[PDB]
RNA sequence: CGGAAGGGCACCACCAGGAGUGGAGCCUGCGGCGCGCUACACUGACGGAGCCAGCGAGACCUUGGCCGAGAGGUCUUGGGAAACUCCGUCGUGCUGGGGAUAGAGCAUUGUAAUUAUUGCUCUUCAACGAGGAAUUCCUAGUAAGCGCAAGUCAUCAGCUUGCGUUGAUUACGUCCCUGCCCUUUGUACACACCGC
């Protein structure tokens, strides 16, 4: 309707200290998300 | 309610009552043709005493208390399957 | 008497069956006691 | 088949499979001697049924005995309940019903426990 | 079939789970356009339309020549046809019109009247023809099948709907 | 975060102080994965943990 | 025994499930009430009819401070009965005093002498209702100011307005004895504010004019955390209510 | 900054007296809930 | 408003015991008060030998091999707790129970270890010599002791919650005291009792 696209622009994502490259892959909440349904799913299994 | 008895009491209800739905129910027998064939042969037993027509409603009381018969060769398999056999009880 | 019939392990047979002077065979009482006797003395 | 039967002694958390047949006059704590139980003191204690009742049966039966859980005490309560009914369930089925009665109340005169489990379950006033 | 065992089964289910025939796209259809369609028309009538045709009192082949802007062909069936003899009486001007050497009678091979039945097998089968009516429920038949133009009579006149070559 | 139980983790490096960490304790704390929590005590035996 | 037991905790479920959809059926029926102008099951059974009965019992392996406190909770509730956990589990706990047929237990737990949590539950496949009780403020810890009076109490609820709220008195009045005396001349107050229910056992008399009262015994704040359907020897069954923590609204939200 | 949740409400005098005189007043209306005995 | 009687109940009473605290040190919650931990040795210390559980399964935990007294580190591989039992040593001496402090040395973690981050080795060997006034709590798998596991929306990490082991003395009566409560119209229905 009535939007720029240096509103909708972009909106990119930062990564891991270089430094704590030991630890990598920092979690953000869609991976959080879908740990948070895999763990529902074997805790609910368990209780089954 | 009183239309649970006007309406709800069916010859399935009845006929979930009769004791071998009620055996293949607790999986007495994983059958109830199984259930009635324990029952003829006597390998089961309701409370004190033991049975042996199929054609019989329960009272709730011995639902809790129907068993097999003691000293049946299917519990005892039973307890062989569970490897838990006691022969002090003639299990 | 049917539900008995159908939930009993023992048998168990009919209930019953369903003028003129009529004579009571049981009697809750032993038929040669006076009401009087019977009676208590508080209750009279 | 060989005429065996198999009983447990259940302690508090000690369970004991006991296996009973005619034997030698062997018996075999988890492959060891009775003579090897591990306190050395309730060795009298596990002893207490085989005296109790004599030693001819005994010399008759092999029994071989695999215990699990428990503390020492358990497991020796366990271990002799356990032989005093895997004895009775042998001399009730393979061995007649009377003596298994004598048996049966002379082990019920000395200490029921060896027979029956002890279930020290709580009560409130 | 105990109740409280259904309930206890749901509960478990839930924590638990948490020859055929395909007809033809027709090798006359460009994605809606149906340019099979061209001078000569040929065209088919209703009961409803031949009546209305009546009442708004227009002529039937000289008033689709007007409203289609070239030559055009008649058709009905023995569907109709019955249906028009079933009516009778007080359509018998309308058997009247629909009798001519000019409407080219066609044929069928059905059981029964049901003329909606009829011309929507005709149409599924052939989808080269311009179906004239002014029946509802057959108007959103021919409405959700695709690529066929509809001719409804309305007003004054005819009205054409979903011929693209309008003029 | 250095050690992590079920719904708990044990943080070090934030402050410099278990006396920072009572200035900012009983605390809203969330993470960069978007999750919630809260800082509830501070350790004693290390300084900011 | 455990078919039977199995059967009633099923018939649990399933009562309190139907309870659910006519609380909701209750709930629209509401608009209708106004257009043209009840206790629980399990303390519906008892509820004015049998006296209660309460254990209370430590978690385990308590400190002198703990005992003297479920002490002082048994000198402040009329039929309650000591007991001390020792060696004892769970399971075996819930099945002997389900054997010795019991009405309520309230059970304690603490960090380092200081008492800080409260479960009680009901008995006959009952509810529980989870407390951390904090601000503990004891009669043994003020003064020897004598003994309670142990007359049946009166009881004086504040600020119960959810159904929550009247799931929760209706518990609290149902572990109270039934039936008190017009004249019972010790009261319990059930002052609520802040989702922070806080309660001070008093004794009270009618002056020549007004009231005179006296605050006695415990003094504390306490707060449900959670209350479940079944008991706490489950630790599985269905959460009736659970206390979000992790929330937007958490410092705000009241009732929860 | 900010805080996660509720905080536990400290205890005063003015606290306590508003609850002391609702209670005043909730017993000189003698208005007090009671477990009373189901009739029959 | 008071007195009197009768009855009941109470590890806030009587009675018999037990176990702590308070005395030393350490930890921790309160402003000098409280909760726990370790000791005060002979039923003990130490060294060998034997070994018996349960709760717990969201670069991590590891069978095995290597050397190093040890701490440790290394390469590979997959995704069996203590108290206890026997023998020996010690022996009544703040002694070898007690380990507080200090030094020295060696290893690991970390930029960096320094104010020993942390562990280990040797040397140094304090207080504590059984705890006043008192205090509490309790009647069976109880107290107690032992060790093991998990932190799973509150609260907890020299800490909470579960779990196992072993396992008692003395009551189990009484209202005598300390209280506290109930009754003092059989109301209700036989027989008996009682009878302001
Ligand atoms: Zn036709």
């Amino acid at each position: 309707k009535l939007v720029h696209d240096v509103q909708k622009k972009q909106h990119r994502e930062r990564s891991q200290l270089t430094s704590r490259s030991r630890y990598g892959f920092l979690e953000k909440h869609k991976d959080y998300v879908k740990r948070a349904q895999d763990f529902h799913r074997k805790q609910s299994t368990l209780k089954v | 309610k009183i239309s649970d008895l006007e309406n709800k009491v069916t010859v399935s209800a009845i006929c979930r009552r009769r004791l071998p739905v009620i055996m293949h129910r607790l999986k007495m027998a994983e059958t109830i043709q199984d259930a009635v064939k324990f029952i003829e042969q006597g390998h089961v037993r309701v409370g004190p005493n033991l049975i042996n027509d199929p054609a019989y409603l329960v009272t709730r009381n011995m639902e809790d208390y129907v068993t097999w018969v003691d000293n049946s060769k299917i519990k005892k398999t039973l307890l062989r399957y569970r490897n838990q056999i006691d022969d002090f009880d003639f299990s | 008497y049917k539900l008995d019939v159908l939930s009993s392990v023992h048998f168990v047979p009919k209930p019953a069956s369903t003028e003129t002077p009529t004579i009571s065979m049981e009697d809750a009482q032993p038929l040669y006691m006076s009401n009087a006797s019977s009676l208590a003395p508080q209750e009279i | 088949a060989v005429p065996s039967v198999q009983t447990f002694g259940k302690k508090k958390s000690a369970t004991a499979v006991a296996h009973v047949k005619a034997g030698k006059g062997l018996i075999k704590v988890n492959g060891s001697p009775i003579t090897l139980v591990e306190p050395e003191i309730l060795r009298f204690k596990v002893y207490e049924p085989l005296l109790l009742v004599g030693l001819d049966k005994f010399s008759n039966i092999d029994i071989r005995v695999r215990v699990t859980g428990g503390g020492h005490v358990s497991q020796v309560y366990a271990i002799r309940q356990a032989i005093a009914k895997g004895l009775v369930a042998y001399h009730q089925k393979y061995v007649d019903e009377q003596s298994k009665n004598e048996l049966k109340k002379a082990f019920t005169s000395y200490d029921r426990t060896l027979l029956i489990a002890d279930s020290r379950r709580p009560e409130p006033k | 079939a105990k109740k409280t065992r259904k309930f206890g089964l749901v509960k478990r289910t839930l924590n638990t789970k948490k020859t055929r025939n395909i007809p033809q796209v027709s090798s006359a259809l460009f994605f809606q356009y149906n340019q099979a369609i061209k001078p000569p028309y040929q065209v088919l009538i209703d009961t409803n339309f031949i009546n209305f045709s009546i009442q708004k009192k227009v002529d039937i082949v000289r008033g689709m020549m007007d409203c289609l802007l070239a030559k055009c062909n008649p058709l009905i069936t023995d569907c109709v046809m019955a249906e028009l003899e079933k009516l009778g009486p007080k359509y018998r001007i309308a058997l009247k019109l629909a009798r001519d050497p000019r409407i080219k009678r066609l044929s069928c091979s059905h059981k029964g009247t049901y003329a909606d039945d009829c011309l929507v097998h005709r149409v599924l089968q052939h989808k080269c023809y311009i179906v004239a009516t002014n029946d509802a429920g057959l108007k959103q038949r021919i409405r959700k099948i695709p690529g066929i133009p509809l001719m409804s009579v309305g007003g004054h006149a005819y009205v054409i709907e979903k011929l693209p070559d309008v003029f | 975060p250095y050690k992590i139980f079920k719904n708990t983790a044990f943080i070090k490096d934030m402050f410099s102080s278990a006396m920072e960490v009572a200035r900012f304790e009983g605390a809203q704390i969330k993470t960069v994965s978007g999750i919630r929590g809260e800082i509830k005590r501070a350790l004693s035996k290390p300084e900011g943990h | 025994m455990l078919r039977r037991q199995a059967r009633e905790r099923r018939e649990y479920l399933y009562r309190k499930a139907q309870e659910l959809q006519d609380s909701q059926l209750q709930q629209k029926r509401q608009i209708i009430k106004q257009a043209l102008a009840q206790v629980d099951d399990e303390y519906a059974a008892t509820s004015g009819i049998m006296d209660p009965r309460i254990i209370v019992t430590t978690s385990r392996d308590p400190s002198t401070r703990l005992s003297q406190f479920a002490k002082e909770i048994k000198l402040l509730f009329p039929n309650a009965v000591r007991l001390n956990r020792g060696n004892y589990v769970m399971p075996n706990l819930v099945d002997a005093c389900k054997k010795s047929g019991t009405t309520d237990l309230v059970v304690l737990h603490e960090h380092r002498g200081v008492p800080t949590s409260l479960t009680i539950s009901h008995f006959p496949h009952g509810p529980t209702a989870q407390f951390s009780l904090h601000n503990v403020v004891m009669r043994h810890d003020i003064i020897n100011a004598g003994n309670q009076s142990e007359v049946n109490p009166h009881l004086i609820f504040d600020n119960f307005t959810t159904a929550l709220g009247k799931r929760v008195v209706c518990i609290l009045k149902h572990l109270f004895n039934a039936g008190p005396k017009k004249d019972s001349e010790r009261v319990i107050t059930f002052a609520n504010r802040g989702d922070f229910i806080s309660v001070r056992q008093h004794v009270y008399v009618r002056t020549r004019e007004g009231v005179e009262i006296a605050e006695v015994g415990p003094r504390f704040e306490m707060r449900l955390f959670e209350l479940r359907l079944g008991t706490l020897e489950n630790k599985d069954a269905d959460v009736e209510w659970q206390l979000r923590r992790f929330i937007r609204t958490a410092n705000k939200k009241d009732y929860l | 900054f900010d805080r996660t949740a509720k905080p536990v409400p400290v205890i005063t005098s003015e606290v306590t007296e508003s609850l002391e005189d609702m209670i005043r007043r909730r017993i000189q209306d003698s208005n007090f809930d009671d477990l009373q005995r189901r009739t029959l």
